[PDB]
């Protein structure tokens, strides 16, 4: 009436919960790159010679 | 005399200072695929990675 060893298991199942990968879009930056410093339009000379 | 010994952090670098629970992490790592230090790694202990979490070895995520 006691507990005895039974037949060895024939296989093992290991369960884990996993989600999946999306598409590669690689959206690097809101406003991207190093935007260049640049000329103010027209500007004009702010200096003249004497005479 | 202090060269190379007294450094300074970059502008974006920062020190971590918050303290969190980190108690539901060992139970999540097992859902993800880790097998507890207790047993049944499912491979050979050589094709398995020893998982550690803050000094405490959760144990042997498969390779």
């Amino acid at each position: 009436g006691g507990l005895t060893c039974a037949s060895a298991p024939q296989g093992t199942l290991r369960i884990l919960e996993g989600p999946q990968q999306s598409l590669s879009g690689s959206p690097l930056q809101p406003i991207p790159a190093s935007p260049p410093p640049q000329i103010p339009p027209g500007l004009r000379p702010r200096f003249c010679a004497f005479g | 005399e202090p060269c190379g010994l007294m450094n300074h952090l970059t502008a974006v670098c920062e020190v971590v200072t918050q303290f969190v629970y980190t108690a539901s992490i060992p139970a999540l790592l097992c859902n993800l695929g880790v097998t507890p230090i207790d047993g049944a790694p499912h491979r050979s202990y050589s094709e398995c990675y020893p998982v550690l979490l803050d000094g405490v070895m959760v144990g042997w995520v498969d390779k």
